[PDB]
């Protein structure tokens, strides 16, 4: 049952990928299951099902034109148009994958992206003043949407994986995502439809299959699934988010994921890792695969 | 050490060519059995073939005043009697030798072709052929050119841009700096291993970019495995010291005599088949056995190191890593000293379990007897005197060095001054479209393997050698020139006047061929180093955007050509403004920024308010016309505002 | 687990200054929206500000401040109650502005006499135009229930103080005085009765 979930931000979102200066438009699928995890656990909510259940895409940029998938790593017979070339419509994709797409048309589509405008808010910390210190400035990173652009993704699940999903999204509305949530950034607004054309994109049948989330494969899966791939293998690390992991914050064990848009001749169903290290509780890191399917 | 015998021979085969300029072969065998070292059989052998080793006569077929030549030879024969030997490993002096003396001589002389190729170039190429032949013909004309002999092996870093900017920022001044040399010279370092597994000299290295290298190498399968040994070994090194952080990957494609000579064009064609297995591997990059070790690691660790953020490696008290510490601290020795020492103990690590340390001249020299195979590179060097060395050009000009006072205050020092607002200016400049002019800088039937070599070399001395030459005499500190993107930091008012200096000494040096856009920012000292070059990079981008030749001076709205930030602004219109304060007692700055009052304002009212203003200001009336008519004007007007605001930031306090 | 939305217009009682250059141009220009160039209010300032309030009338290591504004420290790991969206320049304040053409932020000219030579130094700064109004919206996350009261008597407690204080820039010097309305009091989230409990 794939839903399209679209999320318009009312304020500036941090998404922080390495640093709090730096941000990111979107998030990856895991940084979102996670949210969800938070809010099932404020909920009150089981997480078997979630984590079971459930496999969601990547966040993806979108406008009132066209949604954008991304960019599938594919091979090419100028490149710096491609380069710059992250995300794609949905109908020029099935075109680039035919190959029939060149380098003026990627640059025209590269700049019809207007997802939004990233600036950094200059702030202070004022808590030393008053213990007979000096203040101390940081910065954090914003990403603001156009009015008509937002992110969405596809999540597949059953009835009541889906409601369960709904629920939860409907409560991140007012949590929020991202970095520096709770502190006026990351406040979103969602609406779950389902959707005809990613239906569309969804069912296919191709020589290649491209990731719509970043994914990892167990060991058995990725001795068949690593011959004959191009992929993007990103780094996955955070510092824990909990009051009940440990006393003090702890930083999460360094996973290493496919990136989303990744192709592979061989398919690999994705696998919910374990990234704590000595804590109360296991902290869940979301790897499961999103699939489309390709002729190249 | 036949061998040995034929890169001497074939580096020198030409030799005799410079004699006759003062049957060339005849009087360079005749002037190489002068020098007593430089009597072996394949030496003189090699000279003589050249003209008509055979290896030597087939490796050539792939490939100003008497007086001054007379004393070149003259020079040349000093150095032969006193400087130079024959034996292993002293080859790279050699070639050091033939580079400084041999680069301004022409190959070919009095004919009716280009003389588009230096004679060192033409030396290099010859003996990096015959090396490549000889070791084909070990693993064992017309009908030889057809037959594949030669490899096309290149080798690109991935994630050396991201790898620079990785710092904190708690110090990032010094930590930019230093990674960037890392990074250059540990290029540098992979590249002598590879050539010292193959047993190649230099000369095989025909070109290099930064983060790139460009190799020719035999097309013996014992080479083969050498590369599939080099690159292996090199893989799993990086994976040991920068967990994706960093990476290499080498790739080769077969290539016959006839390519090299470009005919039919299939040199060109070549070099996109290497690349393009160049960016599919990195689509790869990395095997199953590798990426299960990345997830295999077991604990995460409490505390993290700021500028890598890893927890894996260990962690010092002041919450450096291992890596970063070192990179910090090699920053300062650096720019104070000149040797580089890839020592088995050192600062920065180094592949094949060594290190990178920089030492005095006399620290070199120790380290060399402490451990053998240690290599040394100087930097800036033109001697060749020196044994064991290889020159490495980097750019590496700080005003505040000069005096140790002023090396104490740093940056600070540059922001001080008795007039002008106290403030820092900041210069992002980049090539225009250098990669794309790479390939098209050349006709393909002007393009050779000789000669793209000439077009790096001679980019990379302008980047690193030759700016120092131009920032002489001013208030500004190169944090890395890399390859054809610049990051400076300095006075502002320095900075503005030397990028000027730089646009039209890269024009000479281009010829005109070659472009390049630049951002400069002001900001006050206080202002943090990582805000000044992600702020001024957005300028750069600013003036990159517009069709090539574009400068972006202190805000965006300010991008002008740099011709017109030369003369139009600072000579046509600052240059009357400033003899107008002097002159005239009445006029003061309250004057200057009422006439900015008026410009900046759309309405046309303010031109006529200006003329009212100018009417009673008791101006010159040359420069009252001058002013008017530059008022009405809609892009003289933007000039002559940033010609008052250039003055006004001039004269401050 | 409840959420309590507050819906709410922050009036600009004085110019207000939340900071966030060429020659002769205004050198501390206020935050402003990166697409829309509406001038804001970031919702850090208001949350950091209010938490101030509270330390200072409370007394930072007070349990009940903590809770609120979240904290950090080891074995005392607390989200934080209020969220604070940044405040958004209304949109019948944008209306009111656009006609009589009135430019949303005002410029204020300001200069120091220094005590030696009483030279005088002039600044320019950027002041969000009174009469303006900038909706606002805080979460606050209902983690016990037995607490609700006590944190938005604390919350009370510190809107006055904001109403007898400023918020941002120079408030000892007229800045910030701004008024806070607020339009509802609602639960969006869980089935927590918020109906008796008023922000101010």
């Amino acid at each position: 049952v794939v839903k399209l979930v679209k999320l318009t931000f009312k304020s500036p979102v941090h998404f922080g990928m390495k640093r709090l200066s730096d941000s990111n438009h979107t998030i990856a699928a895991d940084t979102l299951f996670s949210a969800l995890i938070i809010e099932a656990l404020q909920q009150q909510l089981e997480l078997s099902h979630l984590l079971n259940n459930l496999v969601i895409t990547d966040l993806f940029p979108y406008n009132k034109t066209s949604y954008f998938l991304p960019k599938p790593l594919i091979r090419i017979e100028g490149y710096k148009a491609f380069k710059k070339l992250t995300y794609i419509p949905v109908e020029n994709y099935s075109e680039y994958l035919r190959g029939e797409i060149d380098s003026l048309e990627a640059s025209k589509i590269a700049e019809s992206l207007n997802l939004g405008k990233a600036s950094l808010s200059t702030k202070v910390s004022l808590q030393a003043v008053d213990h007979n210190g000096e203040s101390e400035p940081y910065s954090v990173g914003n990403f603001t949407f156009y009015p008509e652009s937002g992110l969405y993704f596809l999540a597949k699940g059953n009835a009541d994986t889906i409601g369960q999903l709904e629920i939860l999204m409907h409560a991140l509305q007012y949590s929020g995502i991202g970095g520096k949530r709770s502190a006026g950034y990351g406040q979103f607004r969602c609406t779950i439809e389902d959707s005809g054309k990613f239906d569309s994109l969804l069912s296919q049948t191709g020589n290649i299959a491209i990731l719509l989330s970043s994914a990892m494969a167990s060991d058995e899966e990725l001795v068949d699934c690593l011959e004959d791939a191009r992929y993007l293998l990103k780094k996955r690390t955070g510092f824990v988010q909990s009051k009940t992991y440990a006393d003090q914050l702890v930083k999460k064990k360094d996973f290493y994921a496919f990136s989303a848009g990744s192709t592979f001749y061989q398919k690999f169903n994705g696998k919910i890792f374990d990234v704590s290290d000595n804590g109360r509780h296991s902290v869940y890191r979301y790897a499961k695969a999103f699939w489309l399917e390709g002729k190249i | 050490n036949k061998k040995l015998e034929l890169m001497y021979g074939s580096l020198l085969h030409d030799i005799g060519k410079i004699v006759y300029r003062s049957t060339h072969s005849k009087i360079g065998s005749q002037f190489l059995n002068k020098f007593k070292p430089f009597q072996l059989s394949g030496i003189v052998d090699s000279v003589s073939y050249h003209h008509y080793a055979y290896i030597t006569y087939i490796a050539d077929n792939i490939a100003y005043t008497s007086s001054q030549y007379a004393a070149l030879v003259n020079k040349m024969t000093d150095d032969l009697s006193n400087k130079l030997k024959v034996g292993p490993d002293s080859f790279s002096s050699l070639l050091q030798w033939t580079e400084s003396l041999w680069s301004y001589i022409p190959s070919s002389t009095d004919t009716n072709q280009v003389m588009d190729v230096s004679l060192y170039d033409h030396s290099k190429i010859t003996c990096a052929i015959a090396s490549c032949i000889y070791d084909y013909l070990t693993e064992m004309t017309k009908q030889f050119y057809q037959e594949d002999v030669f490899l096309l092996v290149s080798l690109d870093m991935s994630g050396i841009q991201d790898f620079i900017y990785n710092i904190s920022g708690s110090k990032a001044l010094k930590s930019l700096r230093s990674r960037s040399f890392y990074l250059e010279t540990m290029l540098e370092s992979l590249v002598d291993d590879l050539l010292s597994d193959l047993e190649l000299s230099r000369a095989n290295l025909l070109y290099t970019g930064g983060g790139h290298a460009y190799l020719l190498l035999p097309n013996t399968e014992r080479a083969r495995d050498v590369l599939a040994s080099f690159e292996g070994e090199m893989k799993e090194w990086f994976i040991k010291i920068f967990k994706t952080d960093l990476s290499v990957a080498i790739a080769y494609k077969a290539c016959t005599g006839e390519d090299l000579m470009n005919s039919n064009g299939t040199y060109s064609d070549l070099w996109q088949t290497v690349s393009r297995k160049l960016s599919d591997k990195k689509a790869h990059k990395y095997s199953l056995n590798e990426i299960k070790l990345f997830n295999s690691t077991i604990h995460a660790g409490t505390q993290e190191c700021k500028e890598c953020l890893r927890s894996d490696i260990d962690i010092s008290e002041d919450s450096l890593c291992k890596i970063c510490e070192g990179i910090i601290a090699i920053s300062n020795d650096l720019r104070d000293y000149s040797f580089f020492v890839v020592s088995p103990e050192g600062k920065v690590p180094l592949p094949r379990n060594r290190y990178l340390s920089v030492e005095n001249q006399d620290g070199a020299e120790r380290k060399i007897k402490m451990n053998k195979e240690t290599r040394i590179y100087s930097k800036n060097q033109p001697f060749v005197g020196k044994q064991l060395v290889t020159n490495l050009w980097m750019c590496d000009y700080d005003f505040s060095t000069l005096n140790p006072e002023t090396k104490k205050q740093g940056i600070a020092s540059y922001v001080n001054r008795e007039v002008g607002i106290p403030r820092l200016g900041v210069l992002r400049a980049d090539i225009d479209n250098l990669g794309t002019t790479f390939i098209k800088g050349i006709p393909e039937q002007y393009r050779s393997i000789s000669r793209t070599a000439t077009l790096s070399r001679q980019l990379s001395m302008f980047f690193k050698f030759e700016l120092s030459n131009i920032l002489k005499g001013a208030r500004i500190s190169v944090i890395y020139s890399g390859g054809d993107d610049l990051f400076l930091i300095g006075a502002w008012d320095d900075v503005i006047s030397k990028a000027l200096v730089l646009r039209k000494a890269f024009t000479r040096f281009s010829a005109g061929k070659l472009t390049f856009s630049a951002g400069i920012g002001m900001y006050p000292v206080k202002y943090p180093i990582s805000k000044m070059a992600s702020e001024t990079g957005v300028l750069e981008d600013l003036a990159k955007r517009g069709e090539k030749n574009q400068v972006a001076l202190w805000n965006d709205s300010k991008v002008f050509g740099w011709s017109q930030l030369e003369e139009q602004i600072l000579k046509e219109k600052m240059i009357p403004l400033q003899e107008a304060l002097t002159n005239s007692q009445e006029h003061g700055k309250s004057f200057l920024y009422k006439m900015l009052e008026l410009l900046r304002n759309e309405d046309q009212i303010n031109i006529a308010r200006l003329a009212y203003l100018l009417a009673r200001s008791s101006l010159s009336e040359e420069l009252t016309q001058s002013i008017f008519a530059w008022s009405q004007n809609k892009q003289q007007k933007v000039e002559l505002i940033t010609a008052i605001e250039y003055l006004v930031y001039q004269i401050r306090e | 687990y409840s959420k309590i939305r507050i819906v709410g217009k922050i009036d600009v009682l004085t110019g207000l200054h939340i900071g966030g250059s060429m020659i002769g141009a205004i050198a501390s220009p206020v935050v402003r929206d990166p697409y829309s160039r509406l001038p804001i209010i970031p919702g850090s300032s208001i949350k950091g500000k209010m938490r101030s309030l509270l330390a200072k009338h409370i007394g930072q290591d007070a349990p009940e401040i903590l809770r609120l504004f979240g904290s950090s420290q080891k074995g005392a790991i607390q989200s934080s109650r209020l969220q604070i969206s940044d405040a958004f320049f209304s949109k019948a304040s944008q209306e009111e502005f656009d006609k009589k053409d009135l430019a949303y932020t005002e410029t204020k000219f300001e200069n120091t006499i220094s005590r030696l030579t009483a030279v005088a130094n002039p600044r320019q700064i950027e002041r969000v135009t009174r009469g303006a109004s900038f909706d606002f919206h805080i979460i606050y996350n209902v983690e016990n229930i037995n607490e609700v009261m006590a944190d938005f008597e604390n919350i009370k407690t510190a809107i006055h103080l904001l109403e007898n204080d400023y918020l941002g820039g120079g408030g000892t010097r007229g800045n910030g005085r701004i008024r806070f309305v607020i339009d509802s009091i609602d639960t969006v989230v869980g089935d927590f009765d918020s109906s008796n409990l008023s922000i101010k």
